[PDB]
């Protein structure tokens, strides 16, 4: 429960997987409404480091070119320069993608992202142990979800094809 | 050594010129203009008369104009003629010949 | 060039601020018609202007202690655009 | 001095390239790529016309193509072809040639 | 060695002087002068005998009076004759001739 | 110039080894391995193939494989053959031949 | 180029050995060791083969063994042999021979 | 080398005070009968020591905190010389 702001009470529903952190760059506003940016079958990255180089962003940037879908980027965070990129495809023909930091605090943030990869099908990026570097990515090492929408303050992902015994591998795993 | 619109280099020197700067990418995607550093492969426009440092009988400059080369990095003196900014290396400097 | 020939010229700084004085400045551009300089995404780079890339207003009165922009012609569906963005 | 995809060194390099990167142990253990530094045995690829600098005639170099060699630690320019880095060295700089 | 109003350089040198300070713009307006550093392309007035340092006999200097150079950055003496402030340079120093 | 287990040296190197670490004193007492430096004293194990730094024809190394030497206290690289870690100088760098 | 035991230096070197701490003074009064320095007069105990930087044909040492001389401050190289410690100067350093 | 061929040895710090302990280590060595080293003011550098330049007592103890030394052989004439001293 949080304290109301009207005068009757409210029972709200938090689904999908949703956070209160927004957009960083207001260019991605694609909504035509109250700071919003709506993609529709996007795909995912998820790096645990921030997205420093333009070498970095590039290729999959080029993937998701190529494929020609909308992009989220939910990393550590984003480089101006990599961000001028992002803009530049972006005022002009448009690119669709969307820059986001993570929600996870801190260690909450290393497992947070782990499960929103195995929720949206992929594999987070920026590891110790793989360390699965950003410059060798595959059309199946995106993060892929049904619908997505950003405000200035959270984003909600909807329908991540993560290999439903997989997530409830995690539940298990989680739950003892 | 052979020389350009009004201007010689001088017993080493070689001005030259940057290719384009690369914008987009291969694939599909654009990059930005304070990124790509400077296109470090270049034509050389212009050649110096040959090093006279040699002893007795000077030494003639071995790349000869239009040719592809890999630049340095740091030396190079930026010139300009016409408003076009052409960047003056050493003999010794160049890197490699882009021959074929 | 202003004491002598007299190049008609005029220096102000922005409003001053963060956010606000940037996205202040867009609705000046837009008001005026023309094109902010300086940006990020874009960054239209001073050395090539154009005569269409420049503010054009009827008249400007300038005090030492505010300045007062009349008539941008900015392309006032483009600025009806403008107004309901910001009004949603 | 021979050349290589439209590509020539001038006067004392020599173009080459590192092995690989070698991951796993020799027995049953593997290696991250932070750690292992730079692979210093390396294969040249191509090598520079020759050391002009020598009084008169120029100086041929010597190490030739196809040689396994003992890199230097610190100095070489990393070059590009292809996406393939490769790295140019200066004559003088080669360690030691794995003659066999 | 040619020489000026009593005055000649020695054995390397260069005294030569640098063109207009370029204050109005091409088309329409007009600069200060705190900006526009100095012009770099000179006129060379007078010339040095020669380079003494060449072995036995010594080297004639190239670059001959009554030329259009580009002038380098730093190296240079600041010179006075009459008030007429000239600038000496070093022969290796110029680093290009307006040849036309 | 002689070679090793498909090694050799550049145009003035000389590929030796260090004696033993000497870990016992000579009469009673044992030494541990982090004091005692480096054993100065070493045998030659491959040399290079000469000094082509000299005019027209080349110099060949002096010091002949199989000799022991006082070595410098700096100079020369450390490499490894095998596991085993041997050290190429320089030939001007060795400092005595222990001749006998 | 004359050697020692076992011992013998390279193309300029100059093994030698300077002489006693000198404790006492002339008259009657003793000095401890921490002052007196190091005795900067010394003998010659093994001469290297010679100079072959000499262009061509080496160059001899001049300084034959035996003799006295005035050694430089600085520069020398503290070798042992037989646990006796000897200086390895080299040939141009030497600043004055004790001939009588 | 003690834990391996087992030289025996044993190592302890001076007592631990200004004047005093270079005084006790003075009586010490004159006790036990030998030499002190380190002295400043002739020299007695350790490189050149000798078999009767050591100090030898019939037994020795030590524990975590202190020390005992027994049957120190110094020239039973000089220690008393030494006792005069400083009872003087």
């Amino acid at each position: 429960v949080k304290d109301g702001k009207t005068l009757n009470d409210e029972l709200e529903i938090i689904e999908g997987m949703k956070f209160d952190r927004g957009y960083i760059s207001p260019y991605f506003i694609n909504t035509s409404k109250g700071q919003k940016c709506e993609f529709q079958d996007a795909y995912v990255l998820l790096s645990e480091k921030k997205i420093s180089s333009i070498q970095s962003i590039v290729p999959a940037l080029e993937i998701a070119n190529a494929h020609r879908k909308p992009l989220v980027i939910i990393a550590e965070d984003v480089d101006g320069e990599a961000l001028s990129t992002l803009v530049l495809n972006r005022l002009k023909v448009g690119l669709q993608v969307v820059a986001v930091k993570a929600p996870g605090f801190g260690d909450n943030r290393k497992n947070q992202l782990k499960d929103m990869a195995i929720a949206t099908g992929g594999a987070v990026f920026g590891e110790e142990g793989l360390t699965l570097n950003l410059e060798d990515v595959q059309p199946h090492d995106l993060g892929k979800v049904g619908e997505v929408i950003v405000t200035k303050d959270d984003a909600m992902l909807l329908k991540g094809k993560g290999d439903k015994a997989q997530i409830e591998k995690r539940i298990q795993e989680i739950i003892e | 050594g052979q020389a350009f619109r009004k201007f010689l280099p001088l017993f080493d020197r070689v001005l030259v010129e940057r290719s384009a700067a690369e914008t987009v990418t291969k694939g599909g995607i654009m990059l930005p203009e304070k990124s790509q550093g400077k296109v470090l492969q270049a034509t050389v426009v212009a050649v110096g008369s040959g090093s006279k440092g040699k002893g007795g009988e000077i030494q003639p400059v071995s790349v000869k104009v239009g040719d592809k080369v890999l630049l340095p990095e740091y030396g190079g003196t930026k010139v300009v003629l016409d408003d076009k900014d052409y960047f003056l290396f050493r003999d010794g400097d160049i890197l490699g010949k882009y021959v074929d």
